[PDB]
């Protein structure tokens, strides 16, 4: 017993600081206009402008007719900006969010709006809840359905550099793709006894999933529905992971509950435990990458990791 | 019309 025993490595330099937003509501979503200006969006109708990459937020607070919404999804391609939240909204803008409309939504869209990606110029396409999928082309005046066979409400939803989705079943016993082209969902079984809980894809055509009780597995890149070893990055069951996403394309890193953040710098084979934030009293639900030297962690109750460069 | 701040 000569090494700290069940224990994995401790990552040599801690990269994520710790920020306290001004609110205690839980934080969805983020996007970017440039490196500089961006917004984040989340529950009770929260809206945070920063000018400095994410250093410091401001809140906004829209005059709508109440302040239950929770806005899940912000995108913005370069000024043109989009929210959407429940029960149903959705916010637009062309100016870089210093002004914002509500559009109208159809009272015939099956679900509330859970995520929205911005296209600009006028485009941006939209799925719901339950896995209706439309565009628009013209800001959102008119919007065609794309899919209109719903899913069930999914779990988790994750989109790849090419437009395709994957969305993990209501209780996690399977997992649907969607890309364009398609009409529907297309249903694959899970490939492990524990239940699915998110998935998503790599910066190198492969998908990867978490599985219940902290395991991960990673597609065959000759066949995306073969799937490779179950792994265990914190070698136990105890902990399970909640999202995973990728600095680099062999940068991977893998956040969790009660501070539980890893990182693997061999693209998911191994892994190290970055132990300073071990002492955050959080859930980290979501990693966003924006480049390889600006990233997000959203814990709960306003708390942000936001990514330092050695 | 666009939406007011608080």
């Amino acid at each position: 017993l000569s090494t700290p025993a069940l224990a994995i490595p401790a990552l040599d330099y801690n990269p994520w600081e710790a920020i306290q937003l001004p609110t205690t509501a839980t934080i969805l979503d983020m996007s970017f206009i440039d490196r500089h200006h961006g917004w984040l969006v989340g529950v009770n109708a929260t809206l945070m402008e920063t000018r400095d990459g994410g250093q410091t937020w401001e809140p906004r607070t829209l005059v709508l007719d109440h302040s239950d919404y929770r806005f899940n999804s912000v995108s913005f391609q370069g000024n043109e900006g989009w929210i959407v939240g429940e029960p149903p909204i959705m916010l637009h803008t062309t100016d870089g969010g210093q002004s914002w409309s509500q559009i109208p939504l159809d009272p015939k869209l099956p679900g509330s709006p859970r995520l929205i990606k911005a296209l600009g110029n006028g485009s941006a396409e939209m799925i719901t809840n339950v896995g209706a999928i439309y565009r628009t082309k013209d800001s959102g005046k008119n919007w065609q359905a794309l899919v209109q066979e719903a899913i069930g409400v999914m779990r988790n939803l994750n989109r790849s550099p090419s437009g395709e989705y994957v969305a993990v079943s209501s209780r996690g016993s399977f997992y649907s793709t969607w890309e364009p082209g398609q009409t529907a969902w297309e249903p694959h079984n899970r490939t492990t006894s524990r239940r699915l809980h998110n998935m998503g894809f790599t910066p190198d055509g492969r998908l990867w999933m978490i599985v219940n009780g902290g395991k991960i597995a990673f597609s065959d890149p000759d066949n995306s529905e073969n799937w490779g070893e179950l792994l265990s990055p914190l070698r136990r069951n105890s902990v399970g992971f909640l999202d995973l996403a990728y600095r680099t394309p062999n940068e991977v890193w893998l956040a969790g509950g009660a501070g539980a953040l890893l990182c693997s710098q061999d693209g998911g084979q191994t892994w190290q435990q970055d132990v300073d934030v071990k002492k955050v009293p959080s859930n980290f639900y979501k990693i966003l990458f924006f480049s390889p030297d600006q990233g997000f962690i959203l814990g709960q109750k306003g708390i942000l990791l936001r990514y330092v460069t050695d | 019309f666009p939406l007011d701040l608080a």
